[PDB]
């Protein structure tokens, strides 16, 4: 079986 | 289950642990918090087994519990302390720790050691180093390292300190996969950042987004749904003062009917959190004046020396976040990169075992 | 195999379809695009067939075919229709009005060369109409494109319509269990929620850090043709990477492309696209076939009143896991170890190239794919 | 053999105002 | 076996 989905991306920059 | 009169001593607990969660979070030279309801509930129950008069009632009004019998405030909160003691780790001491000179009277001992199971140690605090190594190395012991330490320093040395010593492990119902591990930014404020391990989970988990309010709120079940973490935190990096202001025993209520089973990307920060607290001075300020000063103190049923004073209440707490636990539409993101409120709560009674806040995370 | 007049057409069907693509994506009207070079040049060699004088002549010239001759287009793109029959299915069919009677020599070349069908239709009955087409479309493509227009606004003259579905069929397979549900940026304000198909493999891989952009080559069923896909890195209109994409900056992208370890996540399901080629090959220079007085069609039926309405260009694209099956032990290679993201949840460009000859098969952009709006509880 | 690595995770959160 | 998990997300978009 395929494994889980991986880890959130890191936050996003500054505007 | 709990009997009536334990039941009513674990609303009294949760209220006061609101109380006091707020007196401190006010304290600016308090950052991150780590209360157990219940422990503090019974330092005050331990006032009012060793204390007489206004000391004493002091400490039954602190804990709301003025209209209960002495036995039955000590026989219930006795129960409360019994009943949180099951596949989730925690660890638990109690020490009375009094001047070389003093003992502790007989019946005392045998009463706090029956409903608190509070130990009792004699130290000569005029030795600081063996006097800090002794409270210390009882600290570890308790709780087999993870706690190692509780002060660097006693200021007061001519009273008791009270020192309560805690390790807790929340053991999720659903375990984050142990790889599933990575080094991210803690965003302690907008200008500064603090390096951090997280962990990542992607479940089902009750969840509630308050658009108005600029928060999320997220229910994490413990091993065996017996208990559940609720995570407070607001959409982006912010002061804790603005939701503190929201954190109400009813809003709380209010926020918990509206969550909702939904998929939810967690991340948490990994790692011990080690928080030592000296509650004296707060629970001064919700009541208990006499208990702390030296002239108005009456701990004569402790010892027989009217002298005796209450020195310190010392919450020693070590927080472990860790993957362990049981085996197992577009997501949520419950990203915890920023400062949160967190409070463990027994699905069942709905009594609080904890209440804290993580706004200063370890690391560089 | 092409011939060498096949091949020559095959380039000029693709300079058409970068031609059509530039001006479709000019018009703010159009959000998705879905183009099939080969379709689209056998619509002029329609005209070029039906069509005399300047009507033909124009047809012949946006096409880029004014040096070769009437056989060799009309034998030519035939060829390559043909060399098309990855699951692909066409249908073309010519709606005229019902007093209307086509040229026998005509519906015998344009069933030869294009495999053209021809109907004779009632255009006051309306929904009658619209039912037809649609029920025609729909048989095509066994009902992947149930529906071509719900409206026909010109109902004095010829329609052409286009019904095709075509379904990638990778190299390298997709796990039918690795889909799961994300949200699409439409843009930084406009969240749909979209089924997502994910892969980790090794693949073609370009990240242009200078222009902000990446592509992907997806080897299609024994590496025979391949799916390329551009996306800009943030998500932004298409507009900036379109004003790049010419047949010679992809050529040089495609020279930087070195295989590695990708993990790709592309939305899943069917992606419904009708055009109406009409004003863009106008613009493209066909202004003659379009224009009811000036239109020369009496090659088609006998009639100068008979002008080309429409040009209809329907299309089921689908995103689907299927291909042929891969070793397992590939994984178990330190290959696949720290892939690059290919994440397409925001717009995105893509073509299907023959890997021989270099002809376009597709060319087009998912922009707005089918779902619901939601809403991004963080968006500020 | 095992099976194969898991779908990318879900895209991180917007950044600060 | 189960495989590993995936990897990690692509990086968050730009605030307002």
């Amino acid at each position: 079986p395929p494994g889980p989905p991986g880890p959130t991306g890191p936050r996003g920059p500054p505007g | 289950m709990l009997s009536p009169k334990a039941a009513t001593l674990a609303e009294r607990s949760a209220g006061l642990a609101f109380s006091l969660y707020q007196a401190m979070a006010k304290d600016q030279a308090v950052e991150n918090i780590l209360l157990s309801p219940v422990v503090v509930a019974s330092s005050l129950g331990l006032v009012s087994l060793g204390g007489k008069a206004t000391t004493a009632s002091q400490a039954k009004a602190v804990l709301s519990a003025e209209q209960l019998r002495d036995e039955e405030v000590h026989a219930g909160l006795g129960e409360l302390l019994r009943s949180l003691s099951r596949n989730v780790t925690w660890k638990l001491g109690s020490r009375l720790y009094g001047p070389s000179s003093v003992s502790f009277a007989e019946d005392f001992v045998r009463s706090s050691k029956q409903h608190y199971n509070c130990e009792h140690s004699k130290i000569n605090f005029r030795d600081k180093r063996s006097a800090l190594q002794s409270i210390n190395e009882w600290a570890a012991q308790t709780t087999d390292g993870k706690l190692p330490e509780v002060t660097k320093d006693v200021e007061r040395t001519d009273g008791a300190l009270l020192v309560n010593a805690m390790f807790f492990k929340p053991h999720w119902d659903e375990k984050f996969h142990h790889k599933m591990v990575d080094n991210r930014g803690f965003m302690v404020t907008r200008s500064y950042t603090v390096g951090v391990t997280m962990m990542h989970r992607t479940g089902l988990y009750n969840y509630y987004d308050d658009e108005k309010e600029k928060l999320q709120i997220v229910e994490m079940p413990l091993a065996h749904k017996l208990s559940s973490l609720i995570i407070l935190m607001p959409h982006h990096v912010e002061p804790l003062e603005r939701l503190e202001k929201l954190l109400t025993k009813e809003q709380l209520k209010i926020w918990m009917g509206k969550m909702q089973k939904k998929a939810v990307a967690i991340s948490l920060p990994k790692g011990v959190v080690e928080v030592t607290h000296d509650l004296q001075k707060h629970l001064a300020g919700l009541g208990l004046t006499e208990a702390i000063d030296k002239n108005k103190a009456d701990l004569s049923r402790m010892s027989g020396k009217k002298d005796l004073y209450l020195a310190s209440v010392f919450h020693a707490t070590a927080f472990e976040w860790d993957t362990e636990g049981n085996p197992f539409r577009s997501p949520k993101l419950f990203y915890a990169d920023h400062p949160f409120i967190f409070l463990v709560r027994d699905t069942q009674s709905g009594s609080l075992l904890f209440i804290g806040r993580l706004v200063r995370p370890k690391g560089d």
